[PDB]
DNA sequence: TATTTAAGTATTGTTTGTGCACTTGCCTGCAGGCCTTTT
DNA sequence: AAAAGGCCTGCAGGCAAGTGCACAAACAATACTTAAATA
């Protein structure tokens, strides 16, 4: 949606007129992980079904000596899912944020 | 509520004619949906023979054809004749449309055309032109099945999609109640038509003029044409955002009814 | 719904084949009338159109009430005919008017609308069983349970002097031994 | 004061449990296709 | 002979029968630790 001019001619042998069209540094596979492990320990997420806190130690030991499997599943499969849902997001973030239109669909 | 929807349908809008843009519906359309034996059919055979032009009409025993005229070239003179508009006939005054639901699909598409423009455009193997049919619609209706399912979705319970159905300006919701209290008044009001032999005045014994209202509307509708104060405009706005931010949510999407500019047209 | 019954197969059966016998199904007592003079007399009721009783209205209506209440109770019940409409009621009381039109009256009678009330239900409860039952014949110191319970449904209380009790059980006609044994086994029974 | 290990501790390993599922018939709901007429 | 109203049938509208089964917890007793009795 930016009117993305990327112009070519300039003055005679000006080499000026340079093409910058994306104008938004999306981020890479490699580097999102960090922000992915961030949010995750600051609780916006969660797994699919995992159970916080069992009610004593003995259940939470008994849970501790469970080899768990999605250990096994590699980082980008965990199933994840939310703790603050679209509708509540709407309603927090400032509007001037440049990403506000996105959180209604 | 039924009866305060019709009335309004009787005095329908006023014709704002632009020199640009043009066309824009003067007049208003009601739906009327709800519980089997309610009224309803009978509520439009009153109107119908109270308007002095209407034109009564079922749904599922009529097509296209009967819906908007349909146009022939007569090769006796080589023309273009129209002939039978169920909706033409209607031009100026309501219509009414039973069993709306039980409709076709094939037919009940028309009706997607003249509701909104007020033109008919046909274009078949002889000719292709658009005939205006200036009518304000009025059709009863019945939920899927044979009643409400408070466990389902509305917008799902009736059954027409969401483009025709946000076309109709005013949606009633007639629902049966097992309330008991109006029960008994009711068969009372039915009783009491039943104790004379010519029954009038079937309800509360107020005077109120069966004859002089048809003359009240036909001097209303063309003595006054109400101009839009400032003051209302505001109010309006107001309304028209707090009906469509309610309306607001990400899983309204499929099976609610959604607020838009026909809302604030209506 | 046709129960399979034997004296059934037995009467209709030797009642057909009494037909073949005696082209006549009208037995002893029977007056047929031919179809001819039937519709005549059927036509000339035709042209009577009664008038509906003031009277019954309230009975029609708290009728009505009934066959609309347990409606509700009975929607996702057995007996599904589902919330019986004011058509309903209609239908009643234009029942009523053509039966006042077979006594070719101008106004219906109370029997006239139970007749068309006893036709609507008959028409339920014709799926199954059939039948009902009776236990309240006996009575003889649980009908004074019952009266000390409307007592406490006044105010509640298990006092140990009886005196407005022992007044309307007199004014019940059931005498006083018959009482205090009652009472006796009721405080037995820890009431 | 030390080899006996016997009992005990900490841990493994596994058992059916189900929690959820996703399958495969079912007639009816629906809709592209056949009938009709006029030139 | 074909194009336009109308009505008939192929595709599937659909979902309970229903089994697999992938989730879980103690599981039955693993494997090993640590205090005691005897030379
Ligand atoms: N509140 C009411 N006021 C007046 N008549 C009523 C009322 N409720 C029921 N009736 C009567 O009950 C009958 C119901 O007729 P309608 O409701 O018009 O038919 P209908 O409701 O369109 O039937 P469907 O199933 O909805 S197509 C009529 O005889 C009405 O007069």
């Amino acid at each position: 949606r930016i009117p993305t001019v990327a112009p070519t001619t300039n003055v005679g042998t000006g080499q000026s007129t340079f093409s910058i069209d994306n104008t938004i540094k999306l981020w890479l596979k490699k580097d999102v992980k960090n922000v992915w492990e961030n949010l995750v320990q600051l609780d916006f997420f969660t797994e699919k079904s995992a159970v916080g806190l069992r009610d004593n130690a003995t259940a939470a030991f008994y849970a501790s000596n469970y080899q768990f499997q999605g250990t096994m599943i590699p980082f980008d499969l965990r199933s994840y899912q939310m703790q603050i849902i679209l509708q509540e997001l709407r309603r927090i973030i400032p509007k001037s944020n440049m990403y506000y239109s996105w959180t209604q669909l | 509520d039924v009866k305060k929807g019709i009335l309004l349908q009787l005095f329908g809008g006023t014709n704002k004619t632009f020199t640009k843009g043009g066309r824009y519906r003067g007049d208003i359309n009601i739906l009327l949906c709800g519980d089997p034996s309610t009224s309803k059919s009978q509520i439009l055979q009153y109107v119908h023979k109270i308007t002095p032009r209407g034109v009564y009409t079922s749904g599922k025993g009529s097509s296209a054809v009967g819906l908007t005229a349909y146009i022939t070239r007569d090769v006796d003179t080589k023309q273009l004749v129209l002939e039978s508009g169920a909706l033409v006939l209607s031009d100026g005054g309501v219509c009414c449309i039973d069993e709306f639901d039980k409709m076709s699909d094939s037919t009940r598409s028309v009706l997607h055309e003249v509701m909104e423009q007020q033109t008919i455009s046909i274009a078949k193997a002889g000719i292709i032109t658009t005939l205006n049919a200036r009518s304000s619609i009025l059709a009863s209706a019945n939920p899927i099945g044979s009643r409400y399912n408070p466990n389902l979705p509305v917008t799902e319970n009736i059954d027409l999609p969401p483009p025709l159905l946000s076309r109709f300006d005013l949606v009633y919701l007639v629902l049966d109640k097992v309330d008991e209290k109006n029960d008994r008044e009711l068969a009372k009001h039915l009783t009491n038509l039943y104790l004379e032999d010519k029954p009038e005045h079937i309800s509360q014994d107020d005077v109120l003029p069966v004859e002089f209202l048809t003359m009240y509307i036909s001097y209303a509708k063309e003595h006054i044409h109400p101009i839009i104060t400032e003051a209302a405009k505001t109010e309006l706005v107001r309304a028209y955002v707090g009906m469509r931010k309610m309306g607001d949510d990400s899983r309204s999407d499929e099976k609610r009814i959604t607020a838009t500019t026909r809302q604030l047209e209506s | 719904l046709d129960i399979p019954s034997r004296d059934d197969d037995e009467k209709l059966a030797e009642h057909v084949t009494y037909v073949h016998m005696h082209n006549k199904q009208p037995d002893l007592d029977f007056t047929p009338v031919e179809p001819s003079k039937m519709r005549e007399y059927i036509a000339y009721a035709k042209t009577k159109r009664p008038v509906m009783s003031e009277a019954v209205n309230d009975y029609v209506v708290q009728a009505y009430i009934r066959l609309r209440q347990d409606s509700k109770r009975e929607m996702d019940s057995k007996f599904s005919f589902g919330q019986a409409t004011p058509r309903t009621l209609l239908g009643i009381i234009r029942l009523s008017q053509a039966l006042a039109k077979l006594r070719l009256a101008d106004m219906v009678d109370i029997d006239d609308v139970e007749e068309a009330l006893r036709l609507v239900r008959v028409s339920k409860e014709s799926l199954y069983q059939e039948t009902n039952k009776s236990k309240e014949d006996e009575s003889p110191t649980t009908k004074i349970f019952t009266i000390i319970k409307k007592m406490l449904q006044e105010t509640g209380k298990n006092t140990l002097s009886y005196e407005n009790i022992v007044k309307t059980v007199r004014l019940r006609g059931f005498t006083m031994l018959q009482l205090s044994n009652c009472i006796q086994e009721y405080s037995y029974l820890n009431v």
